[PDB]
C-alpha cells in the first residue's frame, strides 16, 4: 500500500491506479478496508503522480518534426528539475521504515512545492507539442515563463535553460 | 451514530472534505449533520467553508499568468501558509490509534483567525495588480492587532519584493 | 543496573515487511 | 537501585566530586527529597504539553512546538511509558534561552480537595 | 446587532473628511457581522424521578458545557441577542435545591456571553487600532478558561468529580469573567476609543488592587492596549 | 532433521522448492496488501476458483533480478520460452498482489 | 530471549527520543544524568523538588571553577 | 456572613480599605467552602 502507491508515483500502475492515457491513475475500487472519504484525498494525490508518468514518456520519444539537439536540452534539463522528487520518494520509504502510524496527509503536505512546479511546466510542454516549433525559438517561450510568478518554477526552468545556452556555446564556438 | 464516527468525520471537514454523517448541504451554508455534540460541530466546521472559499480561488490563480509577478506570489504565498495548517491536521490524524480536547476546540480556535484573516485579505484585493494591490495589503498592517499585524507583515514582504 | 544496560548500541539493519519491531 | 542510593549517583554525576569528596550536598537532599514520594498535584498529560507549547510560543518558534507533538507520537507509539508527565515537568522547568504572572495561568488539581 | 452597521459607517464619515491620503480604508466582509458561530456561545431523561447522585452528573456534565458556551439538555440559553446580557432556563423537572445551586452558577454563564460578544464587535477598524489591542488581549483569557476546563473534563470522564468539587474548581475564573464582563459593560457605554480607554483603564489599575487577581488582569490590558498608542 | 531443518533455515529452498511457507511479519495493510485485496474480492464473490501462487519473499526478488543482470542465462524466474526473457506469473507476495 | 531483548531495543528507541527532546530545547543535562533521572520519575516524587535539587546541584559545581 | 458579603460587594461607595477588608472575607468563604469539598468526597461515613 506505501509500497504499491510508491511504485503508482512511480512509473508503474499496478492494481489499485490503473493508467490510461484518457484518464490517468483512475480509482473507482470501493475500500471497506479503509475509510470511505480518503478517495477524495487520493483523487487530489493522483494528480501529482500523472505529470510525473507524463513527463518521462515526452523524455523517451524526443532523445521532419520535432528533433535536434535543442530537443536533448529541454529532456536533458527536465531529467535535473525532477531530481528532487525522485529523492523525495526515497525519504517517504526510509520514513515508512520505522513509523507503522503515518498517513496519506503527511505524504500531501511534504509534496506540496510540486504542485505548482508540475502544471506550468505541463502547459510549456503540451505548447511545444500543439506549435511545431523545434529550432531556437523552443527557448523564447521558456524565457517568458522564466520570468514566472510561483517560486519553484521560476528556479526549475532557470535550471533547464542554462544547459540550452550552454549547447549554444558549442555552436558559437566553432563558428567565432 | 456513534461519537466516534463524528470526531473523524469532523477531522475530515477541516481538510475541506465531506464526512459520511456529517455533510456539506450547500455552499450558502456550513456543514449540518445528516445531540449537543450535533450542536457543538457546527462552529468546528466553520473552517472548512472558509477553507473552500481560499482554496478554489489560488487553484485558479495559480494556472493563470494573465495576473503577473505581483499576486502570483501572493498566491504562493497563501498555498505556503495553508501547507503550515497541513503540518497541524497531520499530527492529528496520525495520532489516531485523550484526542478529544473539547473535541480539539481550543486547538482549531488558533487557525480560525487565521483563515478569517486570508478569505478577507483575497477579496480586498479582488481586482488589483500590481501597486493598486501592495496599497489594498498595507492598508492592512496599519491594524492594532498583534496577531495580524505579525502575520500580514511577512506576506506583504513577499508582496514588494 | 537495567537503564545502565538498556543504553546499548543495537541493530541497524531494518526489514521492509516487517513492520512491528524489525531487529 | 534502591531509592536513597540513586540520589548518591545524581551527585557525582552533576559535581565531578565523588560521594566520600563531598557528602554535605548528598546530605542537604536527603533532607530535601524526603517528605514525599510523590507529585503534589494531580496529573494530566495536556497541561503539561500546553506549557512547553507555551514556552516555544514565548521563544516565537511555531514549527518546534508542534515538532515536540510528532516527538509525543512517536513515544506513544511504542507505548512503553506512563510516566511521561513527570519527566516532561523536569526537562520544562530545567530549560534555557539560547538567545510576568501565573496567578491566572491554569495551574494543576491541587488535590486540597481530594484525599490526602 | 442592528446597531453596529450605523456606527461603521457615520464614524468612516468622520475619518473620511479627517484623511484624504489614505484610501480604500480596511472593511471586512459581511458574512463577518452575519455569522452567529464566530462567538463561543449559540436525549432528556425525566431526570427528578431519578436518585439525586445521578442528576449530579448529567448536571455537572451540561453546566460545564454551558461555560465553554453549548447548552445542556436542561438548560436552555434564551433568545435575547440585544444588550450586554444574558438569560437562562433550566427546567423544573431538576430537584430544587441543586436547581437552586445551578441558578447560583449561571452569571459566569452571562459573563461569558457578554464577554465573547466585545472580540468579534471591536475587531473592526473604525472602532480604533487601541479596542483591536483591547480586544486581543481578552482573547488570551479565554484560551486559558478554555484551558482549565479541559482537565475538569478529564477528571469527570473518570467518574471522580462532583458538583462541590466543580463549584469550588470554577471560583477563581467566576472573578476573572466578572471583571471582564462589567469591563466590556463600560467600554461599550462610553463608545470609547483613542485615549478615552486609557483613561478608564488607568481608573480600573487603581480600582482593585488588594486581591491581585484583577490587578493582574487590568494591568496587563493597559499594557497590551497601549502599545499602538 | 536437523540438517535438513539448518539448509531449510539458513539457505531458502521453500520457492524453487515445493513447501508452502509463511511468514507472518506484524500483518495490518501496510505491508499485508496482497492478502486484504484477496480477502475483499473472495467476500465480493468473484466467483471463486482462488489462484494456487507460490508466496516468494521479497530480497529473493532483487537478488534474481541480479543475477538476471549479471548474463546468467536459464533462470527460474524470467526464462526465456521465445528468445525473449518472460517473467513467470505464478508469483505472489505479501504486498502489490503481482499486479 | 529474542522478543525480550526486542522490547529493550524498542525501549532504547523511546529513549533516544527522550534525548532529543531534551536538546531541542536547550538543557545541560546529558544522556548519562538522564539516565538517573528517569529512574528518579519511575519511582515517584514531585518534580519540583528534582528541579530544585538540580538547581542547587548545578550552583555547587561553580565552585569548582 | 454571606448576607454581609452580599451588600458590601454590591457598594461601590466603599472605598479602597472596604475593598481589602471585604477581599480579606471571601477568602474566609472560599477556605469554608473548601472544607465542604474535602468532606464530601469523604461523604460520598458518621
Amino acid at each position: 500500500m506505501i509500497h504499491e502507491l510508491l511504485l503508482a508515483l512511480s512509473g508503474y500502475p499496478g492494481s489499485i491506479f490503473t493508467w490510461n492515457k484518457r484518464s490517468g491513475l483512475q480509482v473507482s475500487q470501493d475500500f471497506p478496508f479503509l475509510h470511505p472519504s480518503e478517495t477524495s484525498v487520493l483523487n487530489r494525490l493522483c494528480r501529482l503522480g500523472t505529470d510525473y508518468i507524463r513527463f518521462t514518456e515526452f523524455i523517451e520519444q524526443y532523445t521532419g518534426g520535432l528533433h535536434g539537439i535543442y530537443l536533448r536540452a529541454f529532456c536533458t534539463g527536465l531529467d535535473s528539475v525532477l531530481q528532487p522528487y525522485r529523492q523525495a520518494l526515497l525519504d517517504l520509504e526510509q520514513e515508512f521504515l520505522g513509523d507503522p502510524h503515518l498517513s496519506i496527509s503527511h505524504v500531501n503536505y511534504f509534496l506540496d512545492q510540486f504542485q505548482l512546479l508540475f502544471p506550468s511546466v505541463m502547459v510549456v510542454v503540451e505548447q511545444i507539442k500543439s506549435q511545431k516549433i523545434h529550432g531556437c525559438q523552443i527557448l523564447e517561450t521558456v524565457y517568458k515563463h522564466s520570468c514566472g510568478g510561483l517560486p519553484p518554477v521560476r528556479s526549475a526552468l532557470e535550471k533547464i535553460l542554462a544547459v540550452c545556452h550552454g549547447v549554444m556555446y558549442k555552436q558559437l564556438s566553432a563558428w567565432m | 451514530i456513534t461519537e466516534a464516527a463524528l470526531v473523524r468525520d469532523i477531522l475530515y471537514v477541516f481538510q475541506g472534505i465531506d464526512g459520511k454523517n456529517i455533510k456539506m448541504n450547500n455552499t450558502e451554508n456550513c456543514y449540518k449533520v445528516e445531540r449537543s455534540l450535533r450542536d457543538t460541530a457546527v462552529r468546528l466546521s466553520e473552517l472548512g467553508w472558509l477553507h473552500n472559499k481560499i482554496r478554489r480561488y489560488t487553484d485558479q490563480r495559480s494556472l493563470d499568468r494573465s495576473f503577473g509577478l505581483v499576486g502570483q506570489s501572493f498566491c504562493a504565498a497563501l498555498h505556503q501558509e495553508l501547507r503550515e495548517y497541513y503540518r497541524l491536521l497531520s499530527v492529528l490524524h496520525s495520532q489516531l490509534q485523550s484526542l478529544t480536547l473539547r473535541r480539539l476546540l481550543v486547538w482549531t480556535y488558533d487557525p480560525k483567525i487565521r483563515l478569517k484573516t486570508l478569505a478577507a485579505l483575497v477579496d480586498h484585493c479582488q481586482g488589483r495588480k500590481g501597486g493598486e494591490l501592495a496599497s489594498a495589503v498595507h492598508a492592512y498592517t496599519k491594524t492594532g492587532d498583534p496577531y495580524m499585524r505579525s502575520l500580514v507583515q511577512h506576506i506583504l514582504s513577499l508582496v514588494s519584493h | 543496573l537495567w537503564e545502565a544496560a538498556l543504553t546499548y548500541e543495537a541493530s541497524k539493519r531494518r526489514c521492509w515487511e516487517r513492520v512491528g519491531c524489525p531487529p | 537501585k534502591s531509592p536513597n542510593v540513586l540520589l548518591q549517583n545524581l551527585c557525582c554525576r552533576i559535581l565531578g566530586r565523588s560521594e566520600a569528596d563531598v557528602a554535605q550536598q548528598f546530605q542537604y537532599a536527603v533532607r530535601v527529597i524526603g517528605s514525599n514520594f510523590a507529585p503534589t498535584v494531580e496529573r494530566d498529560e495536556f497541561l503539561v504539553a500546553e506549557k512547553i507549547k507555551k514556552e516555544l510560543i514565548r521563544q516565537r518558534r511555531e514549527a518546534d512546538a508542534a515538532l515536540f507533538s510528532e516527538l509525543h507520537r512517536k513515544l506513544h507509539s511504542q507505548g512503553v511509558l506512563k510516566n511521561k508527565w513527570s519527566i516532561l515537568y523536569l526537562l520544562l522547568s530545567l530549560s534555557e534561552d539560547p538567545r510576568s504572572y501565573a496567578t491566572l495561568f491554569a495551574q494543576a488539581l491541587p488535590r486540597d480537595a481530594h484525599s490526602t | 446587532l442592528q446597531q453596529s452597521l450605523e456606527l461603521k459607517r457615520k464614524m468612516l464619515r468622520d475619518k473620511q473628511n479627517k484623511k484624504n491620503s489614505g484610501q480604500h480604508l480596511p472593511i471586512f466582509p459581511a458574512w463577518v457581522y452575519e455569522r452567529p458561530a464566530l462567538i463561543g456561545d449559540f436525549t432528556a431523561l425525566p431526570i427528578g424521578t431519578l436518585p439525586l447522585a445521578s442528576q449530579e452528573s448529567a448536571v455537572v456534565e451540561d453546566l460545564l458545557y454551558v461555560l465553554v458556551g453549548v447548552d445542556g439538555r436542561y438548560v436552555s440559553a434564551q433568545p435575547l441577542a440585544g444588550r450586554q446580557s444574558r438569560t437562562f432556563l433550566v427546567d423544573p423537572n431538576l430537584d430544587l435545591s441543586i436547581r437552586e445551586l445551578v441558578h447560583r452558577i449561571l452569571p459566569v454563564a452571562a459573563s461569558y456571553s457578554a464577554v465573547t460578544r466585545f472580540i468579534e464587535e471591536k475587531s473592526s477598524f473604525e472602532y480604533g487600532q487601541v479596542n483591536h489591542a483591547l480586544a486581543a488581549a481578552m482573547r488570551t483569557l479565554v484560551k486559558e478558561h478554555l484551558i482549565l476546563v479541559s482537565q475538569l473534563e478529564q477528571l469527570h470522564r473518570q467518574g471522580l468529580l462532583s458538583l462541590q468539587k466543580l463549584w469550588f474548581y470554577i471560583q477563581p475564573a467566576m472573578r476573572t469573567m466578572d471583571i471582564l464582563a462589567s469591563l466590556a459593560t463600560s467600554v461599550d457605554k462610553g463608545e470609547c476609543l483613542g485615549g478615552s480607554t486609557l483613561s478608564l483603564l488607568h481608573d480600573r489599575s487603581f480600582s482593585y488592587t488588594g486581591d491581585s487577581q484583577a490587578q493582574e488582569l487590568c494591568l496587563y490590558l493597559t499594557k497590551a492596549a497601549s502599545a499602538p498608542y | 532433521p536437523d540438517d535438513r531443518s539448518w539448509l531449510e533455515h539458513h539457505v531458502v529452498h521453500q520457492y524453487w522448492t515445493a513447501r508452502p511457507s509463511q511468514f507472518p511479519h506484524s500483518l495490518h495493510l501496510h505491508s499485508n496488501l496482497a492478502a486484504v485485496w484477496d480477502q475483499h474480492l473472495y467476500s465480493s464473490d468473484p466467483l471463486y476458483v482462488p489462484d494456487d501462487r507460490v508466496l516468494v519473499t521479497e530480497t529473493q526478488v532483487i537478488r534474481e533480478t541480479l543475477w538476471l543482470l549479471s548474463g546468467v542465462k536459464k533462470l527460474f524466474i524470467f526464462q526465456l520460452i521465445d528468445g525473449k526473457v518472460t517473467v513467470r506469473n505464478n508469483i505472489i507476495v505479501t504486498h502489490l498482489t503481482h499486479s | 530471549a529474542a522478543a525480550a531483548a526486542a522490547n529493550l531495543n524498542a525501549v532504547r528507541e523511546t529513549m533516544d527520543v527522550l534525548l532529543e527532546i531534551s536538546r531541542i530545547l536547550n538543557t545541560g543535562l546529558d544522556m548519562e544524568t538522564l539516565s538517573i533521572c528517569v529512574r528518579l520519575c519511575e519511582q515517584g516524587i514531585n518534580p519540583e523538588a528534582l528541579s530544585s535539587v538540580i538547581k542547587e546541584l548545578r550552583k555547587a559545581t561553580e565552585a569548582l571553577k
